[PDB]
């Protein structure tokens, strides 16, 4: 309607197909527009109307900050950041919000330093961080009584971060951590030393790259098999494994992936009215020129947050005085920027990824445990992070021993 | 006298309040250069800055303020590693120089991904050729490191770890934190580590050495080496984020070794401003309106006070100067030939721009004894020089071992 105002929003994400993560930006648009299509067609938000604007970050630092730079100066008023997903392009973004008083939402940046509310306090993700995988292993190592474990970590601060952030989630549970090993370049100093500690159960946090070189040194240690347990991250790419290859295959044989659940299992009606299922199948059939990406979900249900966030920060008796305020904003208004802030806080619905709802900025959401089975990452169980319940699907998580293996 | 004009980030707060200092040493090279006839005739120096508080959220909006707001600037001129590292960066999408006078990470030596960045002050990659001089005079084979995950203590470790590996020396544990050191700490002693190089700013010092009291990570067989550019009273300082009393943090201190290079001209010669070392530093004082060991930056503030006079000669070669504008390459050219052939006398020494290491010499070698730095020597790895004062003090009268060597 051309009395309908608009509620403008900055759309931050890569696009362009001459990078290779622009798949991502244009992977999760068909979710974007269904969220926003409906929104529309209920007129939740009437009189306005969200006003997603797209801007190119092309997954470069440089570009990425000139692209919010450019937003700012020649753009509408945004209201808020939606978008975000290559780390170090986030990051950028995200510390420097209160500069302009503009809450974010992410629906793909999983790195753990963004969880420090003293640097990022506007900063707020529909996806479960990298840290969100620890209170899920608590519960998997409860689940098989492993009351031992030693860990290994790349000397790189996501790493690092979640490895730190093991020892709190682990402290007042009866869980040793026996051996801690740290490395640059080279795992194979430190799987010697894991294994010389007679460390039975072991927690990684390593990227691609590293995990061939990890599973090489467990192969000539021969820390593998029966005995053994690797439970590591389950973020890398499908096949990233295509040492000899039949040799990395032996040593990887039965280790855990651990990553968020893209979609929920549940076949329950979402605030969409439709299931995550019914969903699914709306978004396979939008997409056209464009491959699939696995956080479509998050980005479906982050426009949802944006919408009961101004639905909320609309929500009061002054509305003369507030639909001005908003009319009026130019990155100027620190009221309007904790109003948003505060709105975004209390969001708490059933979306197409589980129950949405935030521990300060943190998403509290579905991690899925992975089993690497003869080339396969089959899909062993879900943990519920607001319930901090562990459901092992039944007949998938297999040991090649009679037995799981013990933790001595 | 046309005007032109200098964006530069002062910062006067946080991990290294090196503006305090640095901004009164620019000021009085700004003057110089300008009461000099023979230098810039046809244009006048003019400065525009903000305080960065060494923070790249709240560089982020400064730098917009910056390049959208009228004047046009032809350089830019941060302090901090993490503002200069942003800046230069991003600098290439305004074809913008940026000339660092604090910036040490090492990392700012990558001329793909710093291509118009230039920087008085030396890369921190300096440091570590004295440790290693170090660890072969007190026959340590074995170290550890922990450091806190800026990219300036990150690519100083990894250029420590090439040096070290080149010198039968090995690292053999690394911990990382973001902002809490409490559990890289308490792996560095149940590791029995003994030689310990940690890489942090001030303000995560004081939280690794309240941890390292409570560890009792400290005495006759602990041996710290840090960064020197420290407040010379900083474990004596109130912080809240600390639980450690002054006398706590006083003896965890005790006996560690410091390095940081030397910034002034030791020679009492008079250098392009007519000026002698000596001279500087009571000028410096006499603008000053706390002490020298008061005010943060002052070890730096000659890098500063010669960044500006490196800046003024090159952009005299060049000559056409109000006509600069953001999308024009030419005059970008020009100024960084000008830059890469600078060669002159400053009060720092003999200033030149070649990317990998930052010129000159020397570094200072110091211990904490009795709760105040006493200097035990200096080294020069050009010409392989350790000159030793023998003023070093150990528990017992010799330094520890870098292991148990008894287990037959
Ligand atoms: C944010 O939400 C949490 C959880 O409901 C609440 O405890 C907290 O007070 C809220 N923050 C505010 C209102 O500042
Ligand atoms: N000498 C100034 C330099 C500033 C920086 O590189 O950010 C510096 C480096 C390291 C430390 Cl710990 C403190 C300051």
């Amino acid at each position: 309607p051309p009395s309908s105002p608009p509620l403008s929003i900055m759309g931050l994400m890569p696009l362009t197909k001459e990078v290779a993560k622009g798949s991502i930006g244009r992977g999760v648009l068909p979710a974007v527009e269904l969220a926003i299509e409906q929104i529309r067609n209920e007129s939740l938000l009437r009189p306005y109307f969200l006003d997603l604007r797209l801007y190119d970050t092309e997954c470069d630092n440089a570009k990425g900050l000139k692209a919010f730079y450019d937003a700012i100066k020649y753009g509408p008023n945004h209201l808020m950041v939606f978008g975000g997903v290559c780390p170090s392009v986030t990051s950028i973004i995200a510390e420097s919000l209160q500069g302009w008083n503009l809450v974010q939402l992410s629906f793909a940046a999983t790195t753990p330093v963004l969880a420090d509310k003293k640097k990022y306090p506007y900063f707020f993700r529909t996806v479960p961080s990298d840290n969100a995988v620890n209170p899920a292993i608590l519960k998997l190592l409860k689940h098989y009584q492993w009351k031992r474990v030693g860990t290994l970590t790349q000397d790189v601060q996501r790493f690092s971060e979640v490895r730190n952030d093991l020892t709190g989630v682990l402290y007042g549970e009866d869980i040793e951590i026996s051996d801690t090993e740290s490395f640059s370049n080279d795992p194979c100093t430190s799987v010697k030393k894991l294994k010389g500690n007679d460390v039975r159960i072991i927690l990684g946090q390593f990227d691609q790259n590293m995990a061939a070189k990890v599973f090489c040194c467990a192969y000539e240690e021969n820390m593998y098999g029966s005995k053994y347990q690797w439970i590591i991250p389950g973020w890398y790419e499908p096949s990233w494994w295509e040492c000899l290859r039949k040799n990395l295959l032996a040593a990887m044989e039965g280790y855990i992936g651990v990553d968020f659940e893209p979609l929920s299992s549940k076949q329950i009606k979402t605030i969409s009215g439709k299931t995550p299922q019914q969903y699914e199948r709306e978004y396979n059939n939008k997409r056209s020129g464009v491959g699939p990406s696995k956080f479509h979900g998050y980005a479906y249900d982050g426009i949802w947050v944006i919408a009961k966030t101004l639905q909320r920060a609309m929500e009061t008796l002054h509305a003369s005085s507030r639909h001005q305020r908003i009319q009026d904003f130019n990155y100027t208004d620190h009221t309007l920027g904790r109003i948003i802030l505060n709105a975004m806080n209390e969001t708490n619905f059933f979306g197409v990824t589980g129950q949405v709802v935030f521990r300060n900025g943190e998403r509290m959401g579905t991690i899925k445990f992975t089993q690497f089975q003869d080339s396969r990452e089959v899909k062993v169980g879900e943990y519920n992070a607001v319930a901090d319940t562990l459901e092992i699907i039944n007949d998938t998580i297999r040991f090649q021993g009679s037995e799981p293996p013990k933790d001595d | 006298r046309r005007a032109v004009y200098i964006g530069a980030l002062f910062p006067m707060s946080g991990g290294w309040p090196g503006g305090q200092a640095c901004q009164p040493a620019v000021e009085m090279a700004l003057e110089d250069v300008n009461s000099r006839r023979d230098i810039l005739p046809d244009y006048e120096l003019k400065l525009i800055h903000h305080d960065s508080k060494c923070d790249p959220g709240q560089a982020t909006k400064y730098l917009y303020e910056l390049l959208y707001n009228d004047p046009i600037k032809i350089i830019l001129m941060p302090g901090c590693s993490s503002v200069s590292t942003l800046v230069a960066e991003a600098a290439r999408m305004w074809n913008l120089i940026v000339l660092s006078y604090g910036s040490s990470s090492p990392a700012l030596s990558n001329r793909q991904r710093f291509p118009t960045f230039f920087r008085t002050h030396p890369s921190a990659t300096l440091h570590n050729p004295t440790r290693v001089k170090l660890f072969e005079k007190w026959g340590w084979k074995k170290i550890a490191t922990i450091q806190q995950t800026t990219e300036v203590f990150t690519s100083t470790l990894d250029d420590l770890e090439e040096r070290v590996k080149e010198a039968g020396i090995e690292i053999t544990f690394r911990q990382s934190f973001f902002s809490d050191p409490a559990v890289p700490v308490k792996n560095l002693k149940r590791q029995d580590a003994r030689i310990i190089v940690g890489l942090f700013y001030e303000t995560e010092a004081r939280k690794v050495f309240c941890e390292v009291y409570k560890e009792r990570l400290f005495g006759k067989k602990y041996v710290w080496f840090l960064i020197g550019w420290y407040a010379d009273n900083w474990f004596k300082i109130y912080d809240p984020s600390i639980n450690c009393t002054v006398d706590e943090m006083t003896e965890a201190v005790e006996g560690h070794i410091t390095t940081e290079i030397v910034m002034l001209n030791p020679a009492n010669t008079r250098s392009i401003s007519n000026m002698t070392s000596q001279e500087f530093v009571e000028k410096l004082t006499k603008r000053l309106k706390r002490h020298p060991e008061e005010t943060g930056g002052f070890q730096e503030a000659p890098l500063a006070y010669d960044a500006i006079w490196a800046l003024a000669l090159a952009l005299n070669k060049t000559s056409r100067l109000e006509d600069f504008n953001y999308n024009n390459q030419t005059i970008t050219d020009q100024i960084y030939r000008a830059m890469n052939s600078s060669s002159f006398e400053g009060v720092s020494g003999h200033v030149v721009f070649d990317a990998s290491g930052s010129r000159m010499a020397w570094t200072l070698i110091e211990q904490l004894q009795g709760g105040s730095y006493k200097k035990i020597g200096y080294y020069d790895s050009t010409k392989d020089d350790l000159s030793w004062s023998k003023t070093d003090k150990w528990i017992g009268g010799s330094p520890p071992a870098d292991d148990y060597k008894d287990d037959d």
